[PDB]
DNA sequence: AAAAAAAAAAGGCGCGTATATAAAAGCTATGGAACGTT
C-alpha cells in the first residue's frame, strides 16, 4: 500500500511497557492520503526493532 | 474498531506535544479498513 | 581557563572555540572551570580586539578593518539588537564592510573560515540595513 | 528594580514509602510512562496540575513542571492516590520542595562584560557559550543567570523570597553594567 | 594536529643570533664563533 | 649556497626518514616573509620594518602531509625560517633601484 | 502541444548548544582489600 495517514489529536492514556506503546488519542483525525476525525482511537504499537 | 495495529519506531515530545511516527500498520476504522505505510501522529497530553 | 586569563589580561583575544580546538575540554565543563577560575582570581586580586585577527584570516586591509572597528564602536550604542554574545555583531559588521565593499569573500568563504553561522550573520543583516544610518564616516 | 523573577518551575519530591510493581503500574495506570532499557523511572504526568511525576523503583516521586510550590504539592497529592488507585497501599508521605527554576526580564541590555570585570568575584559571561551570565549571591545562596536581552534567570532555590530577595540587591549593578 | 612549530622556529632563531652551532641545550659543545653581527662600519668593512 | 639550500636541500632533507609508523610529508611550501602581529594580522614584513621593530626576517614553512591508516596491513605549518636578504625568496630580491629607495633600502 | 513524474531545498524547528537548579538507578571510576602467585 501506499496511503499516508496522518492522526492529531489529544492524548489522555498514554502507555509503555517491553516495547509496547498504547495511546488513546481523543478526537484525532486520520487523514487518507477523506480525513476520518476519530474521538476515540486505540493505539497499540510494539517495537518495529 | 478504531484500532491502530501498527509498529511505533520514534516519538518526540516536547513539554506539551507528541510527535509520533507508526509505520507499517493495519487501522479498522467505523466499517472502514486502511493499511498505511507510514503514519505521522501528534498528540496533544492536557 | 588560565590561557584565557593570560590572554585576556594581556589584551588577547581568544575564542573558546580556539582553545577548545586545542585542547578537548568539553566546553561545558570548561565554561563552569573558567567562571570558578574567574572568580577565584577576583578574590586572589573591551570585546574589539578580535576584529583585526579576523580581519587577517579572511585577508582584508586596514582601512577596511578601521571601518570595521568604527561600525563596532557604535555597535555598544546601537542596542536595537546589538550584542547578544557580540562576536556574531562582530562579524555581521565585518560582512557589512565588505558588503559596502566589492571583495569576493561572498558569505561562504566566511563562514567556513570563522566557524559562524551563515544565517546569524544575515539575521544582524536585518538590523544592519536599518542600523546603516549611523556608519558613513568619509 | 521591583521586577520579580517569576518562577519558571518548582521542583518536589515525595517518597510513597512502599515499593510497588513497575510492570503493573505500566499495564494498569492509564498516564503512566515507563521504560527499562533508558532508566527505571516511571514518567506519570496528570493533566492538573500539569506537572511530572518521576517515579523510581524506591517510591521516590518528583514533582516538576508546576510554576508554584502548592501546584508542585497539589500534583503529588493526586500522583499518590492514583497510585494507589492502581491498588497497592501506597501513601502521601516525606513531600518536599526540591528546586525553583526562575526567570525574569529588565527590558535592557546588561553589559556583562562589565559585570565581568568588576564583579567577576560573581560574574561569568560566555558569548561565545552562554548567552547569558552566571552572578551567584552568596546570600541568598541564588544564582542570576544574567542574560544580554536583559533575562535574568534564578533557580537553585526551594525559597520563593529567595529568588525575589537576591535581585533586589542585584538590578542597581545591572544599571551600573547597563548601556541605556 | 600538535605539531610543535615552536621547536623548528626558536631553535632556528636562537641558534643563528647566539651562533653556538649545536642544539640550544648544547652550550659550548656546540660550535660556537659563526654567525657574527655584520660590522657595518664602514662600506668596504 | 643560499638559494642552493632553500630550493633544493630544504627538500631533500624532507623527502628522506620522513614517514612515520602511517604520516607523509609531502611537497614543502615557503611563502615571502610576514610576521604574525601579536593577537591581530600577519602580513608582509619589508626588512627596514624588521630592522627598527627588532622583528626577524623569516618565512613561514608548510609542507604537505598524508594521514594514512593502516588499514589492514598487511596544508602543514610548520616552523619558520630566516631568510638571507636578497636571496631569491626576499622581497628585495629582484626590486629596481626607485623601489628601494622607496623602502628606504641602499641600493 | 500537454500529462505526469523526479528530485533540490527552504524553512522550520530538530534538539542542541550553554546556563542554572533539583531529584538516586545503569554505569564508572575510585578506594580497599590482602591473599593467590615466584
Amino acid at each position: 500500500t501506499q496511503s499516508k495517514l496522518t492522526v492529531k489529536g489529544n492524548l489522555d492514556t498514554y502507555g509503555f511497557c517491553d516495547d509496547v506503546w498504547t495511546f488513546i488519542v481523543k478526537n484525532c483525525q486520520v487523514t487518507v492520503e477523506s480525513v476520518i476525525s476519530v474521538d476515540k482511537l486505540r493505539i497499540v504499537a510494539c517495537n518495529s526493532k | 474498531e478504531n484500532l491502530m495495529l501498527c509498529l511505533y519506531d520514534k516519538v518526540t515530545r516536547t513539554k506539551a506535544r507528541w510527535k509520533c511516527s507508526l509505520k507499517d500498520g493495519v487501522v479498522t476504522i467505523n466499517r472502514n479498513d486502511y493499511t498505511f505505510q507510514k503514519a505521522q501522529v501528534e498528540a496533544e497530553w492536557v | 581557563a588560565s590561557i584565557l586569563i593570560g590572554c585576556r589580561r594581556a589584551e588577547v583575544a581568544r575564542t573558546f572555540k580556539e582553545i577548545q580546538s586545542l585542547i578537548h575540554v568539553k566546553t561545558k565543563e570548561f565554561g563552569k572551570t573558567l567562571n570558578i577560575m574567574k572568580n577565584i582570581l577576583r578574590g586572589k586580586s573591551q570585546n574589539l580586539t578580535y576584529i583585526p585577527r579576523f580581519c587577517s584570516h579572511l585577508g582584508l586591509p586596514m582601512q577596511v578593518t578601521t571601518s570595521a572597528e568604527y561600525t563596532a564602536k557604535k555597535c555598544k550604542e546601537i542596542k536595537e539588537i546589538a550584542g547578544k554574545s557580540p562576536i556574531t555583531i562582530a562579524v555581521v559588521s565585518i560582512y557589512l564592510n565588505i558588503l559596502l565593499f566589492q571583495i569576493p569573500i561572498t558569505a561562504a568563504k566566511v563562514g567556513q573560515t570563522l566557524q559562524v553561522t551563515e544565517g546569524t550573520i544575515k539575521s544582524g543583516y536585518k538590523i544592519l540595513y536599518e542600523h546603516r544610518d549611523k556608519l558613513v564616516d568619509p | 528594580s521591583g521586577i520579580v523573577p517569576t518562577l519558571q518551575n518548582i521542583v518536589a519530591t515525595v517518597t510513597l514509602g512502599c515499593r510497588l510493581d513497575l510492570k503493573t503500574v505500566a499495564l494498569h495506570a492509564r498516564n503512566a510512562e515507563y521504560n527499562p532499557k533508558r532508566f527505571a523511572a516511571v514518567i506519570m504526568r496528570i493533566r492538573e496540575p500539569k506537572t511530572t511525576a518521576l517515579i523510581f523503583a524506591s517510591g521516590k516521586m518528583v514533582v516538576t513542571g508546576a510554576k508554584s510550590e502548592d501546584d508542585s504539592k497539589l500534583a503529588s497529592r493526586k500522583y499518590a492516590r492514583i497510585i494507589q488507585k492502581i491498588g497497592f497501599a501506597a501513601k502521601f508521605t516525606d513531600f518536599k520542595i526540591q528546586n525553583i527554576v526562575g526567570s525574569c526580564d529588565v527590558k535592557f541590555p546588561i553589559r556583562l562584560e562589565g559585570l565581568a570585570f568588576s564583579h567577576g568575584t560573581f560574574s561569568s559571561y560566555e558569548p561565545e557559550l552562554f548567552p547569558g551570565l552566571i552572578y551567584r549571591m552568596v546570600k541568598p545562596k541564588i544564582v542570576l543567570l544574567i542574560f544580554v536581552s536583559g533575562k535574568i534567570v534564578l533557580t537553585g532555590a526551594k525559597q520563593r523570597e529567595e529568588i525575589y530577595q537576591a535581585f533586589e540587591a542585584i538590578y542597581p549593578v545591572l544599571s551600573e553594567f547597563r548601556k541605556m | 594536529l600538535a605539531i610543535n612549530a615552536k621547536t623548528i622556529t626558536s631553535g632556528l632563531k636562537y641558534a643563528l643570533a647566539t651562533g653556538n652551532w649545536g642544539e640550544q641545550k648544547k652550550a659550548m659543545s656546540s660550535r660556537a664563533g659563526v654567525s657574527q653581527v655584520l660590522n657595518r662600519y664602514t662600506y668596504s668593512s | 649556497s643560499f638559494n642552493q639550500f632553500v630550493d633544493y636541500t630544504l627538500q631533500d632533507i624532507i623527502c628522506e626518514d620522513s614517514t612515520l609508523i602511517e604520516i607523509s610529508f609531502g611537497k614543502i611550501y615557503v611563502t615571502k616573509p610576514m610576521v604574525n602581529e601579536s593577537d591581530g594580522v600577519t602580513h608582509a614584513l619589508y626588512p627596514q620594518e624588521a630592522r627598527l621593530r627588532n622583528l626577524t626576517y623569516s618565512s613561514g614553512l608548510f609542507v604537505d602531509v598524508k594521514k594514512r591508516t593502516y588499514e589492514a596491513i598487511d596544508k602543514v605549518f610548520i616552523g619558520r625560517l630566516p631568510i638571507m636578504l636578497r636571496s631569491k625568496n626576499c622581497y628585495l630580491s629582484e626590486a629596481t633601484e626607485s623601489d628601494l629607495y622607496k623602502l628606504k633600502e641602499c641600493p
